[PDB]
RNA sequence: UUUUU
C-alpha cells in the first residue's frame, strides 16, 4: 500500500534541519543551585 | 468491511488485556522473555506495567489506557531501551511544542543519545530516539525524508488528541502514511472504546495490536463540594467511590434555600496543611484577580526567598538589560516571593516556565493556573480547586464534562508524599442537581474521528505516483467507525422501515463528494491540470501548511509580493497566522491599507469560484478570517523599535503577540522555499530579511528546558 | 471570559 519514499522525494524539495541549536548549559547551571528544595 | 477479531486474554487482578487479530490468524500466547531485561527499574512494576513490557518485548503492538498518575510512561522508555540496545531508531511525538522540549530533557537526562525536532528548535538531528512534533512527521512522510528508513518503534503520547476538529487531521494522516514494517506504543487516558482502536490499527496496518486498560490510581481521591454561602465542605465522594446521596443533598438545600469566597476557601486549605494547591479557572483575568486578591498572605520562608531571588536572578539574565524592565517581571517577582503565582496563555513564554520550574522545586505553594496546565506539564499537587463549571470552548458557553474534571482532578495526590488527594469544587448559581451528579459519576468521553479534508492533502497526494486522496478517504478512522453500524442498520426487521432502509443503503459517497468539488475548484483555479496532475502552481503550494496556501500562492502569481518592502511584507503577512480577536480595529495608513485591500479583493476572488463549484462557503467569515489588528505592531516590530514600547499599541496580551510572531516567523521560513520554487531570487531574499528583522530580544529567547 | 502548531 505505501510506497517507497523515493517516490514521495520526487516533485519537492527535501527536509533541512532548520535553526540548528545547542545546549546552553543553564537549566543543569540553575539545578546546580537546587540542593534544599523541598522536593529533594 | 473489515475482517478482525478479539481474543480477551485473560490477566490476573489487574488490568484487562485484549489483543485485535487479523480474521485468519490463530492466537499464539506472548512468548516469555529470552535475555536481560532492556531496562531495570528501582521499584516493582506492577500488572498492567508488567503487561505492556511484555507486549513489547515480543515486537507487538500495544496500547495503554490508563491514568496520567499511573506510572504510564515506563512502557516507552522501555521500549526506548530496547530499540537502543538492538541498534534501532526511535521517534517519540507529541502535539505541543512546549511537551516535546520538557520530554527532550527528561529522556536527555536519562538515555544520553536524543534529539529534539520542531519547527522552531533542532538539536543534533542524527540519534536513535528523535523527539519531534506530530507536524514535523507528518511533513518529513509526505517528503522523501530518509531517516525513517531505520526506524523500528513510533512512539504516540496523548493519543486523545485525535478529537479536534481543527487539528486531528494530521495525526491519522501520520498514522495512515507509516510504513507496514513499524511497531507503535499508543498512551491513552482511560476511555471507553479502546479496543475499536486496536481493531482499526489492525484493519490499518495488518498486525495485531494488545489493548491494556486498567483503572488503578496509587494514591485515592476525595471530593468535595462547596455551596455559594456557608462555612465548611461536603464530603460528596470518597476513596471508595460511593456517591453519599446525604451530603449532595444537604448541600444543594444550602445553595437552594440560602440563595473573598475564594479567600476564606485558600485560607482554609492553607491552615489544615493541604500544600500545594493548584485553583483552576478558565478565563485568565479571574487568575490575575485571585492572585491580587491573595497577595495579602504570605507562604514562603525567608530562606525560600533567598532561594527564588537565586533561581529568578539567571533566568533574567539571560533576558538581556533593556527586557529586565518590563511591566510583567517586576509585576511576578513579589507574588513568587510570596509563594503564589499564576499561569495562563497570555504570559510571556519565558515567565511561564520559570514558574513552571518554581512550581516543580515546592517553593509555589498556591498555583492559580488556566485549563492547559493539567493537560501535559509534569507536576502534580495535592489539591486542586475549581472555582467555577463553565466555560467558553470557541463556539458556546458550555459546562465543564467529566473528562475534563477527571483530567483536572487527577492532578491531585503525589506518589508517597501524602495519603489522600483532596478536590474541592465551587456551585454558585441554580446548579439544578440533574448536572453535578454526571460530572462526579460520568465516564471521561468516546473518542471519535473528525478527519476534514483539506487542500494541502489533496495537493500532495496528487504529487505522489502511487496514492491518492480516496485511499486516505477509505483507511480513515472516520471510515472505519462507520462501517461499524452493519449490527443495527440490517437488524431493523420486527413507518420506520423506510427510514431504516435508507440510512443503511444510502452511505457509499461519505466525503467524496467534498472530494470532487475540492479537485474542482483546484483544476478551475490553475493548481492541477484537467488531468488531475499537478503543476508547476500547485507544487509552489504544497510547501505552505501553516496558513491558506492557495490565496499566497495566488498572490505569489499575480504580482502582489513584489513591489512591496520587507517590513509591509512581513506584516501584510501577519493577517494570516493571527486569529483572535480584539475589541477595537485600529486605523492604518495607506501604505499599510493598500496591500490590505488587494489581499481582499483576491480574498474575494478565491471565494467567488470556490462558492460557483458547489462548496457551502459563505463570503463574510472568509474575509473575516483574516485579521489585520497587528498588522501596524508588526510594522512597528520590524523597525528596530523595543517590545515594550510596542506592547502600548494594542490591548492584546504579551503572549498573544509573541505567539503571533513566532507563527510568522514560520511561516515566513515556508514563504522563503516556496518562493524558491518558481525561480524567484527578488522575492526569496526579501522573506529573508524580513526573518532577520524579527528574531532580536524577546520574542525569541531559548528555552529554560532546552 | 479558554485553547493550540
Ligand atoms: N509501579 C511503580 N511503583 C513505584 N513508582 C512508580 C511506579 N511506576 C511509576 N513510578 C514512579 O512514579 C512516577 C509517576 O509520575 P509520572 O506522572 O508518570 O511522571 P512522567 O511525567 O510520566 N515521567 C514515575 O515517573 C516513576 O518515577
Amino acid at each position: 500500500p505505501i510506497p517507497d519514499m523515493s517516490k514521495f522525494a520526487t516533485g519537492i524539495t527535501p527536509f533541512e534541519f532548520e535553526n540548528m541549536a545547542e545546549s546552553t548549559g543553564m537549566y543543569l547551571r540553575i539545578r546546580s543551585l537546587l540542593k534544599n528544595s523541598p522536593r529533594n | 468491511m473489515p475482517r478482525v477479531k478479539v481474543q480477551s486474554v485473560e490477566t490476573v487482578e489487574g488490568c484487562t488485556h485484549e489483543v485485535a487479530l487479523p480474521a485468519e490468524e490463530d492466537y499464539l500466547p506472548l512468548k516469555p522473555r529470552v535475555g536481560k531485561a532492556a531496562k531495570e527499574y528501582p521499584f516493582i512494576l506492577d500488572a498492567f506495567q508488567r503487561e505492556a513490557i511484555q507486549c513489547v518485548d515480543n515486537n507487538q503492538s500495544v496500547l495503554v489506557s490508563a491514568h496520567t498518575s499511573a506510572g504510564k510512561t515506563v512502557c516507552a522508555e522501555y521500549a526506548i531501551a530496547l530499540a537502543l540496545r538492538e541498534k534501532q531508531r526511535v521517534i517519540f511525538t507529541s502535539p505541543i511544542k512546549a511537551l516535546s522540549n520538557q520530554k527532550y530533557r527528561e529522556m536527555y537526562e536519562e538515555f544520553q543519545d536524543v534529539g529534539l525536532m520542531t519547527g522552531d528548535v533542532t538539536i543534533n538531528p542524527t540519534a536513535s530516539c528523535l523527539v519531534m512534533t506530530t507536524e514535523i512527521l507528518r511533513s518529513m512522510l509526505y517528503r522523501g525524508s530518509e531517516v525513517m528508513r531505520e526506524v523500528a518503534w513510533v512512539i504516540f503520547d496523548e493519543i486523545h488528541y485525535m478529537r479536534d476538529s481543527e487539528r486531528g487531521v494530521v495525526w491519522e494522516e501520520t498514522i495512515i502514511l507509516l510504513p507496514d514494517n513499524v511497531h507503535y506504543v499508543f498512551l491513552s487516558a482511560t476511555i471507553p472504546n479502546a479496543r475499536q482502536f486496536a481493531e482499526w490499527i489492525c484493519h490499518l496496518h495488518k498486525q495485531p495490536c494488545h489493548v491494556i486498560y486498567t483503572d488503578y490510581r496509587p494514591t485515592p481521591l476525595q471530593h468535595y463540594i462547596f455551596p455559594a454561602g456557608g462555612d465548611g465542605l461536603h464530603l460528596v465522594v470518597d476513596e471508595n467511590g460511593d456517591f453519599r446521596e446525604d451530603n449532595f443533598n444537604t448541600a444543594m438545600q444550602v445553595l437552594r434555600d440560602a440563595g473573598s469566597n475564594v479567600f476564606k476557601i485558600v485560607k482554609m486549605i492553607m491552615e489544615r496543611n493541604f500544600q500545594p494547591v493548584i485553583i483552576f479557572s478558565f478565563s485568565k483575568k479571574d487568575c490575575e484577580a485571585y492572585a491580587l486578591q491573595m497577595t495579602k498572605l504570605d507562604f514562603n520562608t525567608d530562606e525560600e526567598k533567598k532561594m527564588v531571588e537565586e533561581v529568578f536572578s539567571n533566568a533574567i539574565d539571560c533576558l538581556s538589560d533593556e527586557d529586565k524592565k518590563l511591566p510583567q517581571v517586576e509585576h511576578v517577582l513579589p507574588l513568587l516571593k510570596r509563594g503564589i503565582g499564576i499561569h495562563h496563555g497570555g504570559l510571556l513564554p519565558i515567565l511561564k516556565e520559570t514558574i513552571e520550574i518554581l512550581f516543580s522545586e515546592g517553593l509555589i505553594k498556591a498555583l492559580f493556573a488556566t485549563e492547559t496546565f493539567a493537560m501535559g506539564i509534569n507536576m502534580p499537587a495535592r489539591t486542586v480547586l475549581f472555582t467555577n463549571a463553565r466555560k467558553f470552548d470557541g463556539k458556546d458557553f458550555r459546562w465543564i464534562s467529566s473528562g475534563e474534571y477527571i483530567q483536572m482532578s487527577g492532578r491531585a495526590g503525589r506518589r508517597g508524599m501524602d495519603d489522600r488527594g483532596i478536590v474541592i469544587l465551587m456551585v454558585d448559581e441554580k446548579m439544578s442537581p440533574t448536572i453535578g451528579k454526571q460530572l462526579l459519576k460520568g465516564s471521561a468521553d468516546p473518542l471519535n474521528s473528525a478527519f476534514h479534508l483539506t487542500y494541502n492533502m489533496v495537493l500532495n497526494l496528487l504529487r505522489v505516483e502511487e496514492i491518492n486522496p480516496e485511499y486516505m478517504l477509505e483507511k480513515s478512522f472516520y471510515q472505519f467507525q462507520h462501517y461499524r453500524a452493519i449490527p443495527g442498520v440490517v437488524e431493523k426487521v420486527k413507518d420506520i422501515k423506510s427510514a431504516k432502509r435508507e440510512l443503511k443503503k444510502a452511505r457509499t459517497v461519505l466525503q467524496m463528494d467534498e472530494l470532487k468539488c475540492r479537485k474542482r475548484v483546484l483544476r478551475r483555479l490553475g493548481f492541477a491540470t484537467s488531468s488531475d496532475v499537478i503543476e508547476m502552481k500547485g507544487r509552489v503550494a504544497c510547501e505552505i501548511s501553516s496558513a491558506d496556501e492557495l490565496l499566497l500562492t495566488e498572490m505569489m502569481f499575480n504580482g502582489l509580493f513584489n513591489d512591496l518592502s520587507a517590513e509591509q511584507a512581513t506584516a501584510l503577512l501577519s493577517c494570516f497566522v493571527f486569529q483572535e480577536n480584539s475589541s477595537e480595529m485600529p486605523k492604518l495608513t495607506e501604505q499599510l491599507a493598500g496591500p490590505l485591500r488587494q489581499m481582499q479583493e483576491c480574498a474575494k476572488r478565491i471565494a467567488k469560484v470556490s462558492a460557483e463549484a458547489k462548496l457551502e462557503i459563505d463570503e463574510e467569515t472568509y474575509l473575516s478570517s483574516f485579521k489585520p489588528h497587528l498588522m501596524d505592531v508588526v510594522y512597528t516590530w520590524a523597525t528596530g523599535a523595543t517590545f515594550a514600547h510596542i506592547c502600548k499599541m494594542t490591548d492584546v496580551f504579551e503572549g498573544s503577540i509573541i505567539r503571533c510572531m513566532r507563527r510568522l516567523e514560520e511561516l515566513l521560513r515556508q514563504m522563503c522555499q516556496a518562493a524558491k520554487a518558481i525561480g524567484n531570487t527578488e522575492l526569496e531574499n526579501k522573506f529573508a530579511e524580513g526573518i532577520t528583522k524579527i528574531k532580536r530580544d524577546i520574542v525569541f529567547a531559548a528555552s529554560l528546558y532546552l
